[PDB]
């Protein structure tokens, strides 16, 4: 799907 | 009694929501202006929302368990309760004394007209108003609140979820809390029925869910519209 955004905002 | 392990789960998510909900709301100077005088409370609009989304990634990633997911199964996770979780906590800012939402100035108070100017009709908004009205009415601690959260974004049935078992697992451990919490902490009269009907206001959110997007795609649809919106936005509730 690519989803950057929510993906950086998930990280630890 | 509540176990030591549940009132660890307690503890944790009312601190993860006062990390990340402002009653204050002293943010809202950073959204471009509202004006009401078309759509013109889109863009003040789609701003509270994508800011709203980030809050609501905060308070995610900080229920006990939602860390043991994969990445994938996060991301459906949020991309389908954004907007739920969004309608459950803006209840904070809602007031039944006129039926909106009032962050703290005549500026920052949304009421049926704004929503409707930002792309929304009432097919979805007197729902939405109703849904407002019947959550305020049950009078929910703080702690049954963010339970509510946390149980609405952790849910296994959700389209795309990989481990339902694990989402699931985790998700009985905040419904048993919420159980127990009601029986031990909340007295009657008010907890008559509480948790039957705090999981009806997670399906009428569902409900709610499926009418915003429905609404998005046609908003969202018109170029100009979607130049309105935000790059979160876009990414979370769709790009065309
Ligand atoms: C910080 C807060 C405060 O409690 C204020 C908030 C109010 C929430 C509102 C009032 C404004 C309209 C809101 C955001 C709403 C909508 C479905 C409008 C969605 C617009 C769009 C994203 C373009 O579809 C559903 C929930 C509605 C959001 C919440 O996160």
């Amino acid at each position: 799907k690519n989803h950057p955004m929510l993906m950086n905002l998930l990280k630890d | 009694k509540l176990s030591e392990e549940q009132q660890h789960i307690i503890a944790i998510l009312l601190d993860a929501h006062h990390k990340t909900y402002d009653p204050t709301y002293a943010d809202f100077r950073d959204f471009r202006p509202p004006v009401r005088m078309p759509l013109s409370m889109l863009p003040h609009l789609a701003d509270l929302v994508s800011y709203s989304i980030q809050k609501v990634i905060g308070f995610a990633k900080m229920i006990p368990g939602f860390r043991d997911l994969t990445s994938d199964d996060q991301i459906v996770l949020l991309k389908s309760s954004a907007i739920e979780v969004i309608m459950l906590r803006s209840n904070q800012s809602f007031t039944m004394d006129d039926m909106s939402w009032d962050c703290g100035s005549q500026d920052y108070k949304y009421d049926v007209t704004d929503v409707s100017k930002a792309g929304h009709t009432l097919e979805l908004i007197e729902p939405l108003i109703k849904f407002q009205v019947g959550l305020k009415k049950l009078n929910l601690h703080e702690e049954e609140h963010v339970l509510l959260m946390a149980i609405c974004i952790v849910s296994p049935d959700r389209p795309g979820v990989q481990d339902a078992k694990l989402v699931e697992a985790i998700q009985d451990r905040l419904s048993n809390t919420l159980q127990t919490y009601i029986r031990c902490r909340h007295p009657p009269p008010g907890s008559h029925q509480l948790y039957a009907k705090m999981i009806q206001k997670l399906a009428d959110l569902r409900s709610l869910n499926e009418e915003h997007s429905k609404q998005y795609r046609s908003l969202s649809f018109q170029p100009e519209n979607s130049m309105k919106l935000t790059p979160l936005v876009l990414e979370v509730f769709g790009n065309e």
